[PDB]
DNA sequence: CTGGAGAATCCCGGTCTGCAGGCCGCTCAATTGGTCGTAGACAGCTCTAGCACCGCTTAAACGCACGTACGCGCTGTCCCCCGC
């Protein structure tokens, strides 16, 4: 598993910005977006894995993700509750 | 095993207000999660209130105070009215 | 005998309208799962994953990214501009408290 | 006498007994008052009625007979007080409000 | 009764200076007055709520501490 | 009546790290507030964890997980080391 | 035999017995592990020592023998991990870090 | 201003299908009734601090004159992002 952050293609970020209400986009944005997304994903997954390990489990559940998001002040509905 | 939820009561209320409106499963789970979250918020605030005042009981007064603290304006007022009405009805009957 | 091309920006507005009404995910699922597993590799090996978990990460990340894009658009407009600059993103994240 | 549910006694759709059980099992306090679960059930029922009413209005506006997460998101975000309450909540498959800034409009 | 005008422009300027602000428009002062007023309502409402639930008539500093804490603004040095 | 605090223990810690540095009352008041804040954060997170796994007991493992979740990086590592060392020393003693 | 403090057994300065009592009375769980209060007191003592060391350094840099809230604020804001930990914490009379933007400087 | 032209979108039948919702058996969690212990509701007492007042004093706010630099409008250039 190497070089997957390039998997987020430029059209994907373009669609994300269009949903975000962005009309004109600079070309040197996408790598910054990828870095920020990587930071966010790392922060969430760290706590998710911490929860999974404290339960002595080997698979990560969505419910662990729910707790991790809740502890970071980002509550998500519709994934088990 | 068996898991419980608020699905039946949510469906009852939906038929009460919109008798001709269905609901998808995902949305239903969304309401379930929403109810759970509100429950946790009110319960935690009530527990903090009780601990601050050095009390052993969670009464309806603490619930009303937590509702006032956690709800914005008109929502808080209407919820307080509903809770007081329900408490009065239950006490009378 | 003309290409009949639209002016720069109207297509952007049309796709903004398109994507502000839809709700589906905008990212390919397989690359996102691969990246998620790659990131998780650095915390614990041989980790298994529920699919609902990966969907949860995808939804949360896309929502957060949309919010950040909306804030960045306001920041750039405050600079009386139309194109988004990375400095706008940096300022927005700093103001949010993430920096 | 025959059992009469406390929800019926207070005339509510939500299970007061389950609420009391959860209150006792949540380690929130040593003892739980009698009327507190009724109050909480009433509040939850009222809030549920509010959100369901708005969601049904939105779904009928979209001309569908079932409420989907999109309608829920629209109802929550369009209401000022509901959006204030759910300010930090992410709704799965909720989409976004179709809002476009004026300066980017074609002039 | 216009205690909002008790917040004179020298105080606003001083706060901006501590905030690292060099040049200030003249329209700023009233904006700060309004924002500060909004903040004060938000805190004081909860403070009074706590004071009343305790069945008291005098607002204590601990009430303000709790109100600030529940708003995400933790304060130390007062209990 | 009498109110307890952390003044003496913080004073001893200060004399260990800076055996000559004094302190003002406002500073140690802030110290006690910070100590209480950290205590409540960790204890609440530990209780949340225990309820998450359907367990009635709070052990040192729960506190270790809570500290790992609440403290960033090197602080978390060092605190884990301190807690482990103290636990081992107390058990051996 | 003679009473020996559990803190001494663990070699700590923070009162383990008080911590255990507060844990019991804090309504966190029905039962409390025996090794819990020791762990918590150790973590608290470590953090206290860290921030006290930084504050003493700051006070010495000000040629003052007593730590003031300004020293505490400076130490907390200067330490990256400590500042992140107390991100939403306001310290009374702590002031702010002396920082001026480059563009406002005379050129 | 203003028709055409082309592309984009809407809409209305027509068809298929997964799940929303209803039905059913069962069981365990809610209910009812009675016991008992004890938390707090309540009355009563004390005395602290919060409120109000008054008189000085002086630092700070205020008003104003004045001058300049900066925010803003305008213009020309080019490059780089968009439509394809």
């Amino acid at each position: 598993l190497r070089d997957n952050i390039q998997g987020i293609t430029k059209p994907a970020i373009r669609r994300l910005a269009r949903r975000g209400g962005v009309k004109r986009i600079s070309g040197l944005i996408y790598e910054e977006t990828r870095g920020v997304l990587k930071v966010f994903l790392e922060n969430v997954i760290r706590d998710a894995v911490t929860y999974t390990e404290h339960a002595k489990r080997k698979t990560v559940t969505a419910m662990d993700v729910v707790y991790a998001l809740k502890r970071q002040g980002r509550t998500l509905y519709g994934f088990g509750g | 095993t068996r898991k419980e939820s608020y699905a039946i009561y949510v469906y009852k209320v939906l038929k009460q207000v919109h008798p001709d409106t269905g609901i998808s499963s995902k949305a239903m789970s969304i309401m379930n999660s929403f109810v759970n979250d509100v429950f946790e918020r009110i319960a935690g605030e009530a527990s903090r209130l009780a601990h601050y005042n050095k009390r052993s009981t969670i009464t309806s007064r603490e619930i009303q105070t937590a509702v006032r603290l956690l709800l914005p304006g008109e929502l808080a007022k209407h919820a307080v009215s509903e809770g007081t009405k329900a408490v009065t009805k239950y006490t009378s009957a | 005998k003309k290409p009949h091309r639209y002016r720069p920006g109207t297509v952007a507005l049309r796709e903004i309208r398109r994507y502000q009404k839809s709700t589906e995910l905008l990212i390919r699922k397989l690359p996102f799962q691969r990246l998620v597993r790659e990131i998780a590799q650095d915390f614990k090996t041989d980790l298994r994953f529920q699919s609902s978990a990966v969907m949860a990460l995808q939804e949360a990340s896309e929502a957060y990214l949309v919010a950040l894009f909306e804030d960045t658009n306001l920041c750039a407009i405050h600079a009386k501009r139309v194109t988004i600059m990375p400095k706008d993103i940096q300022l927005a994240r700093r103001i949010r408290g993430e920096r | 006498a025959k059992a009469k549910t406390r929800s019926s006694r207070a005339g509510l759709q939500f299970p007061v007994g389950r609420v009391h059980r959860l209150l006792r099992k949540g380690n929130y306090a040593e003892r739980v008052g009698a009327g507190a679960p009724v109050y909480l059930a009433a509040v939850l029922e009222y809030l549920t009625a509010e959100i369901l009413e708005l969601a049904g209005n939105a779904a009928r506006d979209n001309k569908k007979t079932r409420i989907i997460p999109r309608h829920l998101q629209l109802a929550v975000r369009n209401d000022e007080e509901l959006n204030k309450l759910l300010g930090r909540v992410t709704i799965a498959q909720g989409g976004v409000l179709p809002n476009i800034q004026s300066v980017l409009l074609p002039k």
